[PDB]
C-alpha cells in the first residue's frame, strides 16, 4: 500500500518537472536508476549512493554543490566489479612470451619467474601477503616498461601503467571529497576505470620521485595501497567505500634505490637491470 | 619493534605505531592552520582513532632523524608528545585539541641518540642494543627466521637447510649489524626452492649442503 | 501568470518532496545527534559539539563550510 | 636550569623555558608579517600568552648554541629583546604594535662565553657557576 | 641610540625607531601590492603614519646588520 | 512598493526586447544554434553544447548565470 501510494507520489513528481523542463526534466534520474540495476554492486555502497540520487529532484540548474551528485552518480556507476580475465600461471608458458618479446636477459626473467612461482604456488595462507613486492632498477635505455607489457600480455591482463613523478602530495593518490569545487577520484581509482577487468597489472613509474610541499610526503598514503594486507582495506575520499584492491597484480620502476622511504624499501626485492653489450644492442638494432 | 610488540602483548594491551624522521617539512604532528578538516592534521588523533580502547601502547619510530632545516626545523617541532604532568591535555601551540594521554603508554625507537632535542632528552631515559655475533646470528637463523620464510613460500616440510649453510650464508652474503639482510637471503632460497618445485616435482624433502648456496 | 504557476508548482514539488520524506528524510541532523548522546562524554565539548551541531542545523548546503563543520 | 625553576617558585612567579639550541632563523624571535600563510608571532609572544601576567621569570637556555649560516642571524633579533633601555617598546612582525617586556626576569645559561657575539654579550650581567669537589658532591649525594 | 632620542626632545620634534637588525624582507620596507590578501605598506609609510607629521625623526637602528641574499 | 516595481520595469523591458530582439524571439539564441551545427565540433561536445544551450533558453537574461552560459 505504501508502495503504490509512493507510486502516486513519484509519477507526480515525474508529471511536474516534465512540465517544468520542457522535456522530461527527470530523465537523469531514469537514466541512472537503470544504471544501478548492473553487474554488483554491495549493499552499504548503494545504500551510499541512494542518497543523491533524490536530491537533484529539489534543484536542477547548478549549484557547484548539487551538479556533483550528477557526476559522482555517473562517475560511480561505472567501475569494474566482479569481472575476472582468464588467469594464466604458467612457468613454461610465461617463459616462451617473456624469451619473444626481449632479447636477451636471461637473469632478470629467471628472477621474474621466480616470484610468479610464488605468486603460484601460495594460495593458502599469505598469498603474497609476506612476500615482497616487485621492483626494477636500472638506467634509462633499457627495457623496463617493455617488460612489464610483456608479462601483462602473458596473463592476458590489462597494462595500464600510472606515473607519478611529479607528486605535491599522498591526496592526489587519494581521491578528494565531491561536495568541494575539486571532485576528482583516486589517479588509481580513474587508473581502475580505464581497465576492463577488476584484476589488471598497474605499473608504477619513477618511484624514487617524491614531494616536499603541500605539507607532508607521499609515503603515508602510497604504502596502503601497495601492501596486500592493506588494500583490500582502502578507502578513497570521492567513493567513500572500501575498494578490493587486493587481487591486483603490481610492478614498479624505479632508477635509484637511494631516494625511496624506508617503509617502502622494507616492502620489495630488486632486479638490478644491468645494461647492455655490443652485440646485444646490435641484436636489438636489427630485431625491434 | 618486535620487542615493543612483546611488551605490549605481555601486558593484554593494544600496540600500534606511528612513524616518524621521514618530516622534510618541520611541523607535521603540528597542527598548523586549516590544510585538514579538524583540528589535528597530526598523527595522534588518528592513531587514537584506530585504536578502539582508552589506554594504547604507542612506539615512535626515528624520532632522531628530524634534521631537515627547511622552513623550520622538525628537531625544534616536538615536546608534548609525552611527558605526563603536561600531557593531560594536549597541545601544539598553534592548532591543537585539549584531550587526555595520561593512561597511553609510550616507548620510543631511535637510532643515534645524538639528534634529540635536549628538553625531550632529559625527560627520557635509555635502553641501548649492541649487535649481534654470528652464533647469535645462527641461533636466530635456526628458532625463528628459517621456519617463517619456508611457511609463507609455501614449502613447508619439501627442503631444508643446515646449519653450514647458514654459516655460509652469513659469512658470505651479508654485512650487517643486525639480521634483516639474512631474512632476504633465506626468503631467496625458499623461493629459488619454489620455482624448482613447479618446475619438475620432487619426493620427500632435500636438505641444502654447503655447496648448493652458490647454485641458489 | 507564468511566474505565479511557476512558483506554485515549484514548492509544490519541494513539499511533496518533504512529504515523501519522513524522519527528516535520511536526517543526518538527529543521527549525528544521536551519534553525540550515546558515548562519552566530557563537558566543553558538550557545548562544542553542540555549537558545531547548531553550526550545521542553519546553512543547509551550498557553501563548502557546511560539509566542513560535518567533518569536523 | 634547574635554579631557574627554584629562583620562580622561590618568588611566588611564574615559570616558562624557551630552549634557543639549534635555533636557526631569525623568524621565531620576532614572527612574520601577517600577511603571509603560516604568519604567527615569536616564541616570546608564544611564552608570554602561555604565562598570564607581565612579569614571569623566562629562562633561555643555552644562548651560546645559536647558529649564523646561510639559515639567518637570530642573534640580531635578539638585541633588542634583551636591550635593557630598549625592551619597553618590543616590536615583532606579526603584532605590530610595541609591547613592553622591562618586566620579566630573564635568565640565560650558557658553558663558555667565547661563542656570544660581542655587542649580545655587552648587555647581560654574568654570574659564573663554579663546579664541584668530592666532599660536595658527597653532600648533594647524600642529602639531595 | 641614546642621542637618537635626545636630539628629538632636544628639537621638539616627534620620534620613532625602526630596528633593521636581521631584516632580510625586501617587502618590509616597500610593501605588497593591494592584490594579495593581507597585504599592508612596509615599515616606512607605517612610522610615517604613527607620527601624523610630516616632519619627524627617525631612527633607522643598526644597518650595518640587514642581512642578504635569502629572498633578496 | 519600489522593488516590486523595479520588478515590473524589467519585465516590462522583457517583453519590449521579445518585441525586437527577433521577430518570434531572441534571435541570436538561433543564430547560435545553427553556428554550433556549422562548425565541424565532435558529437561528444555537440551533445553537451546543446544541453547548455537548451538550458540557457530558459534562464532569464541579465543574471548572473545566463552570462556564464552564454560566455561559455
Ligand atoms: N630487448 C630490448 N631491450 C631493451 N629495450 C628494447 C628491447 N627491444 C626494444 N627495446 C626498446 O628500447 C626502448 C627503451 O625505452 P624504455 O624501455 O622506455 O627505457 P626506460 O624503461 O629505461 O625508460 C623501448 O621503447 C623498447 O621499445
Amino acid at each position: 500500500d505504501t508502495n503504490q501510494r509512493e507510486y502516486y507520489l513519484r509519477e507526480q513528481m515525474k508529471a511536474i518537472q516534465k512540465e517544468l523542463g520542457g522535456e522530461d526534466g527527470l530523465s537523469d534520474l531514469e537514466a541512472l536508476r537503470k544504471k544501478i540495476e548492473e553487474v554488483g554492486m554491495p549493499e552499504a555502497v548503494k545504500t551510499k549512493a541512494l542518497k543523491e540520487l533524490d536530491r537533484l529532484e529539489r534543484m536542477q540548474q547548478g549549484s557547484p554543490e548539487a551538479t556533483v551528485a550528477r557526476t559522482y552518480l555517473d562517475w560511480l556507476t561505472e567501475v569494474p566489479w566482479s569481472k575476472a580475465d582468464p588467469e594464466v600461471l604458467d612457468i613454461n608458458h610465461t617463459r616462451q612470451v617473456l624469451d619473444e618479446d626481449h632479447y636477451g636477459l636471461k637473469d632478470v626473467k629467471e628472477r621474474i619467474l621466480e616470484y610468479l612461482a610464488v605468486r603460484q604456488l601460495t594460495q593458502g595462507l599469505d598469498v603474497r601477503n609476506k612476500a615482497p613486492i616487485l621492483v626494477l632498477v636500472g638506467p634509462p635505455g633499457v627495457g623496463k616498461t617493455s617488460l612489464g607489457r610483456s608479462i601483462a600480455r602473458s596473463m592476458n591482463r590489462k597494462f595500464h601503467r600510472i606515473s607519478l613523478g611529479g607528486v605535491r602530495d599522498e591526496a592526489e593518490i587519494r581521491g578528494h571529497r565531491r561536495t568541494y569545487i575539486g571532485a576528482m577520484p583516486g589517479k588509481l581509482i580513474h587508473a581502475m576505470k580505464q581497465v576492463g577487468v577488476i584484476n589488471p597489472v598497474i605499473l608504477l613509474d619513477e618511484i624514487d620521485k617524491m614531494s616536499s610541499d603541500w605539507r607532508g610526503d607521499p609515503a603515508s598514503a602510497m604504502l596502503e595501497v601497495l601492501d596486500p594486507e592493506q588494500n583490500n582495506t582502502f578507502t578513497d575520499h570521492y567513493l567513500d567505500v572500501p575498494y578490493d584492491l587486493s587481487k591486483v597484480f603490481f610492478i614498479t620502476t624505479a632508477n635509484t634505490l637511494q631516494t625511496i622511504p624506508r617503509p617502502l624499501l622494507d616492502r620489495m626485492e630488486v632486479i638490478e637491470i644491468p645494461g647492455y653489450t655490443n652485440m646485444e644492442k646490435q641484436a636489438i638494432a636489427r630485431q625491434y | 619493534t618486535s620487542l615493543g610488540r612483546s611488551i605490549a602483548r605481555s601486558m593484554n594491551r593494544k600496540f600500534h605505531r606511528i612513524s616518524l624522521g621521514g618530516v622534510r617539512d618541520e611541523a607535521e604532528i603540528r597542527g598548523h592552520r586549516r590544510t585538514y578538516i579538524g583540528a589535528m592534521p597530526g598523527k595522534l588523533i588518528h592513531a587514537m582513532k584506530q585504536v578502539g580502547v582508552i589506554n594504547p601502547v604507542i612506539l615512535l619510530d626515528e624520532i632522531d632523524k628530524m634534521s631537515s632545516d627547511w622552513r623550520g626545523d622538525p628537531a625544534s617541532a616536538m615536546l608534548e608528545v609525552l611527558d605526563p604532568e603536561q600531557n593531560n591535555t594536549f597541545t601544539d601551540h598553534y592548532l591543537d585539541v585539549p584531550y587526555d594521554l595520561s593512561k597511553v603508554f609510550f616507548i620510543t625507537t631511535a637510532n643515534t641518540l645524538q639528534t634529540i632535542p635536549r628538553p625531550l632528552l632529559d625527560r627520557m631515559e635509555v635502553i641501548e642494543i649492541p649487535g649481534y655475533t654470528n652464533m647469535e646470528k645462527q641461533a636466530i637463523a635456526r628458532q625463528y627466521l628459517w621456519p617463517k620464510q619456508v611457511r609463507e613460500s609455501g614449502m613447508e616440510g619439501r627442503i631444508e637447510v643446515t646449519d653450514a649453510a647458514i654459516l655460509r650464508v652469513i659469512s658470505e652474503y651479508t654485512r650487517e649489524a643486525g639480521v634483516r639482510g639474512l631474512e632476504r637471503e633465506l626468503g631467496k632460497i625458499a623461493r629459488k626452492g619454489a620455482k624448482f618445485w613447479l618446475e619438475g616435482a620432487w619426493e620427500g624433502l632435500r636438505t641444502i649442503d654447503a655447496s648448493d648456496i652458490p647454485t641458489y
